[PDB]
């Protein structure tokens, strides 16, 4: 999955 | 409100001390409670709320993830029938989280948005907002699917233009609203093209303010350029 | 009975699902399920039962411990007043932590124990219950200390008994058995002679006996006596 | 802490 914050 | 006979700054308190024992349920009810006091959110009370919901819906979407796998297995061609349990638990996983999202979007709508005047606060709650929606959009088939789809677009959007008026490109909330906008285009939206676009011009933009900031700014910044640049390797 | 509802059958299937998707909560509710259906459970569903519980329960130990820390930091010389609260979230996590055990000693005692007549079910059963009066005197400081303290003991000896009669010194049930019994001991009862002198004799006894079994099966023995190595080096 | 199973 790609990063998120 | 089963925390309204608890003080602000408690709840505040237990908050942090929630977070050091890693009880993410606690640390989001004991934020509830404290943003139902009615008072504005200072910048760590924001941060307290949004790493609480965070852990908590983020542990839900990954066993979601799980189950919805196991219930695709469960009906490709060959597999045997294990009836309805997959399915039951799958949409017991995704009720809990779809009310978790609610529960977010209702406190964001009651009354933290239409509060928040600065650019730090404003932005920072519109795309929680569009996480939240992102979130119920991830797992959503019905009828109303488009209209949860577009209502995270629109708050991502109300976030970004307030954002490019009013913070420097460096700035954390607005690089991390950039980051989850572009994730939202890539996975949400089939805009893979735009995801891209979005997070090479924010990082390129990024860049070349970093000579004006301080080293522990710098620090800051550069962390979530650096996660921008990780999706860009992913995606490219 | 929440789960009074749901198939025996479909609490088994969907608690295997709730640990793929590490949702111990939800494994245990459901094992709860299964076992208030009145029916003996199998070697897995044992398992199963454990598991779920024992996740449980050491999620909630670890909180308890980091709070209990801040508690004792907050209360030594030099330490600044900071009200009630490290004590009364302490408090809580204390409580929900021996109504977990609560419900699991009612388990056993209503009516696993009872019904367990083979060796690998009642012994199985007997740890547990010594394990969760052992968590519960982890945190006990009342009048009933030293009976909490004497119920873990009286339950991890009947187990011990039954097993060195009725099973090889290798039986995994019988060396984890062993192995929780020396921690008692050693962090429990304040005997740590006791438990090196347990945790030895057990390894030794295992070892001469590997000579009859299968690989598989040395190997399931093998991790245990590997444990109790481990614990051995950090006790001498 | 010790191992326990
Ligand atoms: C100081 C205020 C504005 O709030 C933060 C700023 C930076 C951080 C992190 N250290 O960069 C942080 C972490 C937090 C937490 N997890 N409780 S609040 C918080
Ligand atoms: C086969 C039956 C008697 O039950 C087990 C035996 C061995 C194991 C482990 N693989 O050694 C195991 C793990 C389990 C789980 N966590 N659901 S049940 C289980
Ligand atoms: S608000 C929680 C504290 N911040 C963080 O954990 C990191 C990820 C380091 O910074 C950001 C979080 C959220 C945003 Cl919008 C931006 C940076
Ligand atoms: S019952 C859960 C499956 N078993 C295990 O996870 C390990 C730790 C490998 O084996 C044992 C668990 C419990 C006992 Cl009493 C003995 C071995
Ligand atoms: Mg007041
Ligand atoms: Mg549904
Ligand atoms: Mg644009
Ligand atoms: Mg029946
Ligand atoms: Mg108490
Ligand atoms: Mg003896």
């Amino acid at each position: 999955f790609p990063a998120t914050v | 409100g089963a925390m309204g006979s608890m003080e602000r700054a408690s709840l505040i308190q237990k908050a942090k001390l929630a977070e050091q024992a890693e009880r993410y349920e606690d640390m989001a009810a004991f934020m509830k409670g404290a943003v139902e006091k009615g008072e504005e959110l200072s910048n760590e009370e924001r941060c307290l709320l949004s790493v609480a919901y965070k852990n908590v819906v983020g542990g839900q979407r990954a066993a979601w993830r799980v189950l919805s796998s196991i219930e695709q297995k469960s009906n490709e061609e060959g597999s045997e029938e294990k009836g309805p349990e997959v399915r039951e638990y799958r949409e017991k996983v995704e009720t809990e989280l779809q009310g978790v999202c609610d529960t977010v979007l209702g406190l964001l709508d009651s009354h933290l948005i239409k509060e928040a005047g600065d650019a730090e606060s404003r932005v920072f709650y519109l795309k929680m907002k569009g996480d939240y929606y992102r979130y119920l959009a991830e797992v959503a088939t019905g009828d109303d699917k488009k209209r949860i789809i577009d209502s995270a677009r629109s708050a991502y959007q109300e976030a970004m233009d307030i954002s490019k008026k009013e913070m420097p490109p460096t700035n954390p909330i607005r690089l991390g609203l950039a980051l989850n906008f572009s994730v939202f285009h890539y996975e949400i939206a089939n805009s893979p093209e735009e995801a891209i676009s979005l997070a090479k011009t924010t990082f390129d933009e990024a860049m070349a303010d970093l000579h004006t900031l301080s080293e522990d700014s710098y620090k800051d910044s550069t962390l979530i350029m650096q996660l921008l640049r990780d999706n860009l390797t992913l995606w490219t």
